[PDB]
């Protein structure tokens, strides 16, 4: 778990 | 002249509406492959056409039940049984082995155990049946998986390796189908060596001939190779005259923009006297691209003279010239298939729509697959045509992982 | 003799690892299509080998700015000029015409306006240039597209028609390739007869040779055909013989299973001497499956002994021979593609992985095709193999729209 | 049909 | 890869 | 708008 927002997995 | 901008989606639909279905012909059926039937196809036999054991065991009485049973002997592959099967005996079967008479069901070996044999070992004489059988087990009866005078393949069918086996399994040899397109292919220019040419002052080699040929090669039709014709209206009108002779379909390249001497569009209209449909489109690449219909003693001849630059001509040949082919060798849909693909590199969307030669690829478990655009990815050729939209004032860009059309150019 | 179960992974990378790759010829470049090459390819020439004109339009000095120009003629397709373009001076151009010496930018007709021609009309004579000419503006350099001695094909390239229309480009019309497989087909059964044959007593029609040779025939490999060859070891091993004689790969079908007239497996094992790699196969259909290699004198043979059931035969020719074929004509990766489909209706899974021909179609905008099992749909030929997953204790069925792996073996 | 490609849809 | 069909992810 | 539960659109 982040308290950080992902990036789009596969791009 | 200069003619109007078509719509990229008029033209289309317009080579569509105006591109003939070639009449038929006989043909073996071995060579059916691509082809399209022209007939209905009929059983004249069942098959089976006797009833067929579905296993490697023993035909049976069902009514007998379990127990203990002489082998009179066996029903062999491509032999009609003497022997009828009394109570208490079984025969030998295999698999599509016919079932003797006095038999009604088949028992398979693992449900078996041998009681005794010959001396030798090379003959069963007694075997115990383990199970009750249900009536019919594993026998095909006659005409099971095809039935006399069923329809077995219907008018309209484009031909694989299934259907021929189909073809084969009836009987019919000789099948009704329409004629593929004959396609004719010129390149223009003074500028234009022959590929095995050493260059000279002021040339380059012709590219285009070869690439619209092996495009139309591809998808199975004979070709005609009408060299290269020089930048002058009566040499063009004799090529074009030679074409309009030896095949259904002309496709030249070059000569129909508006400079000085692209002479194309001027002898379609007033020497060959040819119905020009359109003359421009509104498409990137392939502005020039012309279509053109020629009707002679009720016969319909098919013009494409795509432009120059290579890159269109290819591309325009196919959008354009593949599915009028497809719709003269019968193809009841010509239309290419379109698949939904994922962007592998941001693009800038062009006012008209635009085109790009594209490699597919699906990766690992995802369910889209990637359009690499072509302008060890170089080991494979282009399978794909990303279709791109016209920019408007919501989208003037389109970023890489976007969901875009891509038409299928390639068999992987 | 039964022979273990191999798993279908394991049978899979067992033909790929034991299928060798042929040996290279040398082919004329129009008869390119589907080859692999075995050199790289290099230009000898620029493309272009002169400053080429993008455009319809004048060669002009970017230093003289807008103004008015005198003619001096034409650089036209094909021609090396002679002239030199000097101050207040410009020559018309067409697109891919030389630029002249003394020229330095061309500036497109729609930027100009003419001012005065002559009394026939042929021939302009003043122009206005209405803009300032960026230097080299729409001039394609010496070399932009390829330059002398860069690679533009790298050996283990699998070409299309771009490929063709490369080597005509660059005028290497010879070049080192794989050689294609020669493949030979036989069916196998004292019940078979020949599709121009009536029915007789006990017999059907061989459709598996007429299926198996499109198959092949459809990938652009050379075929033989063997015919029928009864079920006894003295015929099987002639024929076999002449197989190995005659071809690089032999597809037999039937005899296969534990019957007591299937004799392959004895023939290839003890009279040819064969190494039989695996001889029956966990999958549904094709348990019987048999892949053999024999060597003679450094040359590695491949046999392939499919099962007799039709629809076994073609599946098994899907899975294990193209794949196979693809590795003998060199390509790289000969794997087939796999894409992501949604099942069209609920299925049942079976201990084994289980395999059916389908038709792939894609829907309105849906981004994943529907596959519809084979087992005016009839109007299309199978393009798709349903790969269903081994049941498990989670799952025994699989529903109308799950997403499931199709193999490609259709070309739209 | 349009044999011209469409815009992303849900966007 | 694998010749053998994958059951449904997400599921 | 539906208190009514969907059935998936294409399926
Ligand atoms: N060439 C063929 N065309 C059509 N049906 C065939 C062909 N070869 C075999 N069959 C049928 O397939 C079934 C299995 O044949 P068989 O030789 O026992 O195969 P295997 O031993 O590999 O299972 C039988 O019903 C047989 O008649
Ligand atoms: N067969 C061909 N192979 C390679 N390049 C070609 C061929 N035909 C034309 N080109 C090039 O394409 C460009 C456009 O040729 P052109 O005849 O003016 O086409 P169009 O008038 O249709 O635009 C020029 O640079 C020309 O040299
Ligand atoms: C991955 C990177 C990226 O930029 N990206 C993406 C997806 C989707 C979009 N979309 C639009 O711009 C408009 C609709 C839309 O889906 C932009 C960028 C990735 O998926
Ligand atoms: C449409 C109808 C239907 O039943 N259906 C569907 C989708 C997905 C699943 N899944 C599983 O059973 C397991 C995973 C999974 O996604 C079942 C049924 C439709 O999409
Ligand atoms: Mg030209
Ligand atoms: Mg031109
Ligand atoms: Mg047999
Ligand atoms: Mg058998």
């Amino acid at each position: 778990f982040s308290i950080v927002g992902s990036l789009p997995r596969d791009c | 002249s200069p003619f109007p901008l078509t719509s990229m989606d008029k033209a289309f639909i317009t080579v569509l509406e105006m591109t003939p279905v070639l009449g038929t012909e006989i043909i073996n059926y071995r060579d059916g492959m691509g082809r399209v039937l022209a007939q209905d196809v009929y059983a004249k036999d069942n098959l089976p056409p006797f009833p067929a054991s579905v296993k490697d065991g023993y035909a049976v009485r069902a009514a007998d039940g379990p127990g203990d049973r002489f082998i009179i002997g066996e029903s062999q592959a491509g032999e009609q049984p003497t022997q009828t099967v009394m109570p208490g005996q079984v025969m030998r079967v295999t698999t599509g082995a016919p079932i003797p008479c006095g038999a009604d069901a088949v028992v398979q070996v693992e449900d078996t155990e041998l009681i005794r044999e010959s001396d030798d070992g090379t003959e069963e004489l007694e075997v115990r049946i383990l199970v009750q059988a249900r009536p019919g087990q594993d026998i095909r009866p006659i005409g099971h998986d095809i039935k006399r005078g069923e329809c077995v393949l219907a008018k309209g069918t484009h031909m694989g390796p299934s259907e021929i086996g189909l073809l084969a399994t009836v009987g019919v040899t000789e099948v009704e189908v329409n004629k593929f397109p004959v396609v004719a292919v010129m390149s223009t220019g003074n500028e234009l060596l022959n590929p095995e040419d050493d260059l000279l002052p002021g040339k380059i080699r012709d590219s285009n001939r070869s690439t619209l040929l092996a495009t139309i090669q591809e998808h199975g039709y004979p070709t005609i190779n009408l060299g290269i014709v020089g930048d002058n209206p009566d040499d063009l009108l004799n090529a074009l005259n030679e074409g309009i002779s030896r095949a259904d379909v002309i496709i030249t390249s070059g000569g129909v923009s508006m400079g000085e001497k692209d002479y194309l569009k001027q002898v379609l209209d007033i020497d060959l006297h040819a119905q020009i449909h359109f003359g421009r489109v509104f498409m990137k690449p392939g502005l020039p691209t012309t279509f053109a219909t020629l009707d002679i003693d009720g016969v319909r001849k098919i013009i494409f003279a795509l432009p120059g630059n290579p890159v269109s001509a290819v591309v325009t040949c196919n959008l354009f010239v593949v599915p009028a082919l497809r719709k003269m060798q019968g193809i009841l849909d010509p239309r290419p298939t379109i698949i939904k693909a994922r962007l592998s590199c941001d693009v800038k969307l062009d006012p008209r729509p635009e085109y790009h030669r594209c490699i597919l690829t699906w990766h690992h478990q995802e369910p889209l697959p990637w359009a690499q655009s072509t302008g060890l990815m170089s080991m494979r050729s282009a399978n794909g045509l990303l279709m791109l939209p016209p920019k408007t004032e919501q989208y003037v860009e389109l970023h890489k992982g976007e969901v875009v059309d891509v038409m299928v150019i390639g068999r992987l």
